[PDB]
């Protein structure tokens, strides 16, 4: 019973599941059957959700709000979710090597914005 | 004697005192399950396993303190 | 085994102090900073004082390892005088965690020095 | 007997001490079930027979340290 | 003298464990009322919880302060 | 032996304050602190908090009185 | 002789509840230092409970000094 | 030999004071692997290596202060 | 005469207990006072003028305990 | 004077039990400091100020109780 | 010599009083570790060679301790 | 003697009980430090420069309690 609709298409939207997993931003916390009511932060992790058996569906998430209901219910609302095998590995090396490079360079918002953009590339090249 | 059987009331008494470690032991372990128990689904399985044989080995203290001042 | 544990100890504490001391020779000795206040030369209880400390670490670990196995002669004669496995199951939890504490007491000396050798060159 | 009878009014008090672990133990397991309790779920089951058989096994060091020193 | 003189010892060093019951009365009140903020554990539910655990903590000292006031 | 005994049974038996003294902080930390999320404020965790302490501070009182008889009675 | 030896004794023991009373004026200012920062208890509020609770922890330390110093 | 007999019996008793920090310290472990456990999914394997080794270190102060109370018994 | 002498030396060591207290709760209050500066925006004055204040208190104890310990020494 | 010189030795052994708190003063003031930097960006100054002048004061208890301890022996 | 053969017998058995701190010691780093390994994502090295040095520097009490029990008994 | 070495021998085993408050420091400052490092990413110097100096001066309570002790025993 998930509800992981994002913003573009519904990945779960019927009550048809058993576990996932989701990283947070405190830990890599998992759903059971019926969660307690803590809804916190989704980081820029892995949220994987085990269908029964071993049929999970590795979807990387860029980021949202994992919330929980009472009722088991567990509507993970993210801005973007994609799987695992629709990133290359060539092209991802190129926007961590651009991040780590722009950063410290300048002024403004120009090098805030590389340390975040560098730490969320690191983190889903090495969950290959 | 009565140097023996007063040393023998004081090493019962002396020996008591490790009564709080194995005391607080078994609240640790059932403090942490009823906590986690809310989370569903750690009841019946998972944390069951683990309250059980915790709860055995934090026993073990008070067991073993208190041979010896019933000995003595 | 003991007395030659001991000794072996002591001179490698020496090396630890004796290479501290050349190194603040040729660049001045900064240390720690500081932050407006005082008191800091009373706590003189590192760097010279922590090699005693450490060096000792070594030795000590060696007397309680001996006494948890030597401890099987007191054991044995009750056994052969309930079931006696309890004795069997209990000594080998004893052997394989003495054995394992050769990596850890080892690993300690090896993060202990590269604090050091840091803080020497800074 | 003098030192057989100044021994025995000692032994009551030392093996006392053991109350803390046992009367701290019973309250560290319903405090972290009166704060599970209001949220996710209810009282009457599952955190209740945790809370239950819980507080029976923390309780068993404050009775048997009370018979050592009632018997000295 | 020697069986007068261990009748004041006997209720002293007994008394040493009125701090378990006394923050075991304390600590089961501050778990309830930071709770009871987070609504609405006010009328009942949590409160036969706190008034029948803060009895099953208090027995320790109950039972203590008899073996040191009988001597 | 009479008179030596009745002097050191008023000073072990002060061992017990620990727990009424903590007692009085342990329920105060937590009213505070849940005061400030609005809005326990008017009874409620007001009310609660001088019947609480009452029953923390039980085992400073009659913990005292066996130490005052000592040295009276 | 024996009751002038036992008056140092009086006053000794007797200091030990100083534990209880000097680590409540620090237990009520953590949480009243870090609850001050949640916007916006400054004046009156938190600051009224702050300041009686401190006056009925600071109690103990000072009702356990007079047995002290009317035997010394 | 009072001395002796009378020094024997305090020994035992003295030295199994330790059993508080090897006592509490099995529960320690325990309760911070029930609180990860539920989780999801640190249960077999990967953190149950830490669990079990971690108890038997913790058990190692236990065991080394009753041998000295045995031996002068 | 002799037994006053010695109970001189006896009564200044037990009374040095509350240095637990005294000690430990100057670092208590430190330690909020540091974790809560850096949650915007505790800093000059408001929370400043609570942990000068609270810690003069805390301080109480172990300098009344003190006063005790050398009069008798 | 064979009294006063057996007392002196245990009470320089007695008074050292202060150190329980002015050792574990130093671990919690540094556990609140090194747990809050890593919350951004407590650093340069702000909390290092607090980390260095608490401490201090933590510290005054064990070298207030050792004094007495060195003066008796 | 009565005095110092009793004396030897209760010093190896007060010394034993620090064990408390020596226990606790190993299973305080050992539940920070094993509650943040399940936080992702530090499992090999990283978090775990802090609890290796951490505990064999909490053990030194316990073992500096023991040795002056041992000596007054030998 | 008699009364003086009696005296020096329950010295050494009761001061060992300030053992407590330096062993736990050890562990205090390994359980925040390790918790802490796995928030991404406290690893070389900032945390590792508190934690080694944190363990210093909790540790100077262990020694300094340590030398009273063998003092009065040699």
């Amino acid at each position: 019973k998930v509800s992981l609709v994002a913003p573009h298409q519904a990945i779960f939207t019927n009550k048809e599941v058993s576990q996932v997993n989701l990283p947070a931003s405190s830990g890599e916390m998992g759903v059971l059957a019926n969660h307690v009511p803590t809804v916190e932060e989704l980081a820029p992790g892995v949220v994987e959700v085990i269908e029964s058996s071993g049929t999970a569906s590795k979807y990387f998430v860029s980021g949202g709000f994992a919330s929980i209901l009472p009722g088991s219910k567990l509507s993970i609302s993210t801005v973007e979710a994609h799987p695992l095998d629709a990133f290359s590995s060539e092209n991802i090396k190129s926007l961590l090597a651009e991040a780590q490079k722009n950063a410290s360079s300048a002024d403004e918002t120009v090098a805030a914005e590389a340390a975040i953009e560098i730490e969320v590339l690191e983190a889903l090249q090495a969950a290959v | 004697m009565q140097l023996v059987l007063a040393a023998k009331y004081i090493g019962a008494a002396i020996a008591t005192i490790g009564l709080t470690g194995a005391g607080i032991g078994i609240a640790i372990v059932f403090a942490a399950l009823i906590n986690g128990t809310s989370r569903n689904p750690s009841l019946r399985n998972t944390l069951f396993p683990f309250a059980i044989l915790g709860f055995a080995l934090s026993e073990a203290t008070g067991l073993f303190c208190l041979m010896i001042s019933f000995l003595l | 085994i003991y007395i030659i544990g001991i000794s072996v100890s002591l001179w490698i504490g020496l090396t630890i102090l004796g290479l501290f001391l050349n190194k603040a020779v040729f660049f001045s000795l900064f240390v720690p900073s500081g932050t407006p206040l005082p008191l800091v030369p009373v706590l003189v209880l590192i760097e010279l004082l922590s090699y005693t400390a450490r060096a000792i670490s070594l030795g000590l670990r060696l007397a309680a390892n001996t006494l948890s196995g030597h401890l099987l002669m007191s054991i044995l004669g009750n056994l052969v005088k309930i079931f006696g496995l309890i004795p069997l199951a209990g000594i080998f939890a004893i052997v394989i965690l003495e054995f394992a504490i050769a990596c850890i007491q080892a690993y300690v000396f090896a993060i202990l020095t590269s604090s050091y050798l840091k803080d020497s060159i800074y």
